[PDB]
């Protein structure tokens, strides 16, 4: 269902869905199983590009999140048209050796040609087996 | 409800430094980016700096880059602008402005602005005005009106307030906007269109007050004599 | 950083529609907003995303961003709309503001200036300095050209003219000062302050008097 994230841009992200999680309740990402994540956002600008930047933290310490496809245009219709709504469906496979944790803050910023497209932080992810 | 209150401006020599605060209230300060926008006297808006809600993203204008630094204290709900190694061209009124979001994007807009605080950078130093009488025309006017006044010359900084007869006279009084000269000193004049029949009998004193220099000057303006 | 160019001024008759333009190389790729700064007050947003009006802002205000040109449109302009208007857009992280378009509504009829010229003072002259003052009052609309003359010939240096301000009567006022040495003052027979407004030239003159 719909999950709660905190916006770090200008409210362009409208809804964020993770299968089988709800609101601000713990959302369990399983190691070694694909993680899927849908978003509904409004393009704040014309852009031919969309770059994903992830910073994530595990129990307060920064972590390099690997095997992330930075091109969001692989997961939505690009080019982007200013003022139109888009539906991105991103899929990232959690590596088996991904470290388990009950405290996980993830920041995702998407850059376009003319500036930040969208930004959100999520605090409720938990990594388990 | 939503309110921003600036402070910290002042007269500063070139190379001097000031710290500006913007004290916010009536919204979750930390949820929103806050920016500085300055405006030189009689000119347009110039963007100076911005900062995301978390204090993460500092951004500056090439003009101020290196000499200004922006910062937040979210517990105190206050935005700061530390200005160092100031330059004359940095003289202006500095507004802080709330954005509509946490971060600067193309859609962002400034939805609230403070009343501003004034920074002046000058190699000038505080100096009270010289006050000179503008005696009434001997030929008066075609009408029964006479124009007499006072010249407030070479004063820094602003403001200067001019009253006639300790504020008793307010009829024909018209104090004029001031002129910034090459000297970098200001000059203004106040004139009183008064009845020509009164000149002999009625006394006009002009009260020139310059709070900055802590001096008031009281010049009596009489008709000129040969 | 990119630059947004707006007309320096737009004059409009009461009830006429005003049209301020803001042009940039690629502005249809981004969003444009509009701020209204009335003299002595802080700016206020009137249009926020190309075509969006904040609840509270009057329905007369409209916007557009087609053709790489943003266009504010005040229909039925009133005397309350009389302010400086600034367009704005983001050059990624930099807020680019426009030059500014001062909107005037012509609510008063044309009014010629009232010039008053005071000669140097014995007090100033004693201080080895000399200043002539040309005060200008009650003129509409707010544009004036000062020319100074010495013995009927154009003067250039020493002229520091001020900027048309608005009086409480909504007509405009201005001053101009001519600095000389005491000796220069006495070397001539007449200095004059020539004020040109709406094609009509008002002149006042003074002369050294023993």
């Amino acid at each position: 269902d719909q999950v709660d994230v905190k916006d770090c841009a200008n409210h362009e992200i409208k809804k964020v869905l993770v299968p089988g999680c709800h609101g601000s309740e713990p959302c369990i990402i399983h190691r070694g199983k694909p993680f899927q994540l849908e978003a509904l956002f409004e393009a704040n600008q014309n852009s031919k590009t969309a770059k994903i930047e992830i910073k994530a933290s595990i129990d307060g310490l920064e972590v390099d999140v690997p095997g992330i496809d930075p091109n969001a245009c692989h997961y939505m219709k690009c080019p982007l048209v200013k003022g139109q709504q888009y539906d991105i469906k991103y899929t990232w496979n959690v590596p088996k050796i991904a470290p388990k944790s009950e405290n996980v803050v993830v920041t995702v910023k998407v850059m376009g040609d003319n500036g930040v497209l969208a930004c959100a932080i999520a605090t409720h992810a938990k990594i388990r087996d | 409800e939503v309110q921003l209150v600036e402070s910290g401006g002042g007269l500063v020599q070139p190379g001097g430094s000031l710290r500006l605060s913007c004290a916010a209230s009536g919204f979750t300060f930390s949820s929103y980016a806050i920016h500085w926008v300055r405006q030189a006297p009689g000119k347009g808006l110039e963007w100076v700096s911005g900062l995301s809600g978390g204090g993460g993203d500092t951004d500056y204008a090439d003009s101020v880059k290196g000499r200004l630094t922006i910062s937040r204290d979210n517990s105190k709900k206050t935005l700061f602008l530390e200005m160092n190694n100031l330059r004359p061209e940095d003289t202006a009124i500095y507004y802080c402005a709330k954005l509509t979001g946490y971060g600067s994007t193309p859609g962002s807009y400034m939805d609230v602005w403070g009343k501003g605080t004034t920074v002046s950078v000058s190699s000038a130093s505080t100096k009270g005005p010289s006050v000179f009488p503008l005696a009434p025309s001997s030929k008066s006017t075609s009408g029964g009106t006479a124009a007499l006044g006072c010249l407030v010359k070479d004063y820094f900084p602003e403001p200067v307030t001019v009253s006639w007869n300790s504020g008793a006279l307010t009829s024909g009084v018209h104090t004029f906007p001031a002129v910034l000269q090459s000297s970098g000193l200001y000059s203004l004049s106040s004139v009183v269109t008064v009845p020509s029949s009164s000149l002999g009998t009625q006394t006009y004193i002009c009260n020139v007050n310059h709070k900055p220099s802590n001096t008031k000057v009281d010049k009596k303006v009489e008709p000129k004599s040969c | 950083s990119f630059e947004l160019t707006q007309p320096p001024s737009v004059s409009v008759s009461p009830g006429q529609t005003a049209s301020i333009t803001c042009s940039g190389d690629k502005l249809g790729d981004i969003y444009a907003s509009w701020y209204q700064q009335k003299p002595g007050q802080s700016p206020v947003v009137v249009i926020f995303q190309d075509n969006k009006r904040p609840s509270g802002v009057p329905e007369r205000f409209s916007g557009s961003n087609s053709g790489n040109t943003a266009t504010l449109t005040i229909s039925g302009t009133q005397a309350l709309d009389e302010a400086d208007y600034y367009c704005q857009a983001w050059d990624t992280s930099t807020s680019v503001f426009g030059t500014g378009t001062k909107v005037t509504v012509l609510g008063q009829p044309k009014a010629n200036p009232t010039v008053t010229l005071f000669p140097p003072s014995s007090e100033e002259l004693q201080a080895n300095k000399a200043t002539l003052v040309c005060l200008i009052s009650d003129f509409y609309p707010g544009a004036v050209t000062v020319a100074w003359k010495a013995d009927g010939s154009p003067v250039k240096a020493g002229v520091e003219t001020t900027k048309p301000s608005k009086q409480s009567n909504n007509k405009y006022a201005a001053s101009s000062y001519l600095s000389l040495t005491p000796e220069q003052w006495k070397s001539h027979r007449s200095y004059s302050c020539q004020v040109t407004h709406e094609g009509s030239t008002v002149e006042k003159t003074v002369a050294p008097t023993e």
